[PDB]
This record gives C-alpha cells, structure tokens and sequence, in this order.
C-alpha cells in the first residue's frame, strides 16, 4: 500500500471521525464507500460484525486498515472462494449441485426456476458430467 | 440542500472535496462580479443569488 | 475619448427580447439594402439567408 493511498484513507477516516480520537462513529461504512471501494450491504454488514465489539467511537484507523487489507476493493477473494465452495455445499456434496445452488439462490431472495438453475449448473460443469468441483468454480472466477 | 440535510452526506461530499469546489466557484463568482462592476453599472437584482447560495 | 470610454450614452441589458427584436429588424433593413446589389444578393443566397428568413 503506497503512502498516498493510506494518507487518503486516514484523510477520509478523520473527515468522518467526529470523536477526534482517531475513531469514526455509522460513518465507518461511509468512509468505506467514499474511499472509492463500493461494498454491497452484505459486505458492509459483515465488516460491521467484524468491528461489532466496541466500535461506534472505538473503531481505530488500524482496525479499519486491517478490514480494508482483508478486502482492498475485493481484489483478492481466492482465500474465500474455497470458503464459499464449502458454504454453497451445505450438505458437503463436494461438487456443485442445483438443489444447494437453488437453496443459496432462494436464500438471496432469488427464486431461480430449475430452468435457470440448470443453465447455471450446465455452464458451471466444464466436462458436463453433472458434478462441479473446486477447479471448475476457480476457472469461472479466473474467466 | 434537502438531500444533504444529514451531516452524513455532508461529510461524504466533504471527502469528495465539495467545499474546495464550492469555494473555488465562490472565488470565480466574486471575480466575475468585479468584472461586471468594471463594466457598465447594470443594477441586476438577482445579482448575488449564486454567490449567496454558494456561501 | 477617455470620458467616453469611462461612460457615454446608454446600453441595453442582456437577454433583451425587445432590443434583440429591434436588432433583428435592423438586420432585415440592412439585408434589404444589400440585396439590391446583384453580387451581394447572390452572396447572401449562397450564405443561406433564404432558409433562415423562411
Ligand atoms: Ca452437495
Ligand atoms: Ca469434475
């Protein structure tokens, strides 16, 4: 991380820090968004859960700095691609199945019709054998 | 002003450098007013609405 | 000329629809004068004056 970027991060951090003790208030997610990076509600909620302990006037810059290192605009997500393969595989199938994907889809409020779940799986299956392991999802993420 | 009534969005815009921009536009406005005064003395009435609003 | 440069006579305001129409009338009078000369008439036609007037 260049000194220029870290200075910009602290600049915004202080701009949103009303405590004056190098601790933002509510405006932690706002520093996040203003700093170019635009996290989704889920990403933000998750980050707040990370700083749920204390926070709101106890969020130090290093704390926010560690948070953004975990996800510098989500440039490096490989560490959590295998994690999501494990999560998606709720029954630990070991391969991508339509039922668990459809479950995940419905859990996101997306009620994909089997027809769509099907295209999804068909595209996910490189060899089209009905089973999609870590490698196929990793190839999709590289595409 | 209605959209930024919360200090949340005021601070967000401040992070984007809105105050420098507003002050820069305020600065331009006063220079334009001096140019107008050096030009014919036209008694405009909304003269300063932009300046007052930026301030 | 210094006093004239400082201030002389009176000028119209900006967005003066009335004076803008007066200047348009002056343009019409000047063009009616110019159009008399055949060469000027051809030049004005080549400019696109007919379509503007229409
Ligand atoms: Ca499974
Ligand atoms: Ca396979």
């Amino acid at each position: 991380l260049t000194e220029e970027q870290i200075a910009e991060f602290k600049e915004a951090f202080s701009l949103f820090d009303k405590d004056g003790d190098g601790t933002i208030t509510k405006e932690l997610g706002t520093v996040m968004r203003s700093l170019g990076q635009n996290p989704t509600e889920a990403e933000l909620q998750d980050m707040i859960n990370e700083v749920d302990a204390d926070g709101n006037g106890t969020i130090d810059f290093p704390e926010f700095l560690t948070m953004m290192a975990r996800k510098m605009k989500d440039t490096d997500s490989e560490e959590e691609i295998r994690e999501a393969f494990r999560v998606f595989d709720k029954d630990g199938n070991g391969y991508i199945s339509a039922a668990e994907l459809r479950h995940v889809m419905t859990n996101l409020g997306e009620k994909l019709t089997d027809e769509e779940v099907d295209e999804m799986i068909r595209e996910a299956d490189i060899d089209g054998d009905g089973q999609v392991n870590y490698e196929e999802f990793v190839q999709m993420m590289t595409a | 002003q209605k959209l930024i009534t919360s200090a949340h969005w005021k601070v967000y815009l401040a992070a984007r450098g809105v105050l420098p921009y507003v002050g820069n536009l305020i600065t331009k406005e006063i220079a334009r007013l001096l140019a107008l005064e050096e030009a014919t003395l036209s008694t405009d009435l909304q003269q300063g609405y932009a300046l007052k609003s930026l301030t | 000329r210094a006093l004239s440069v400082l201030g002389c006579g009176h000028t119209s305001s900006t967005k003066c629809y009335g004076c803008a129409s007066a200047v348009t009338e002056h343009c019409i009078t000047l063009l009616r004068a110019l159009a008399t000369n055949p060469a000027l008439r051809h030049i004005l036609v080549s400019q696109g004056l007919i379509r503007e007037l229409f």
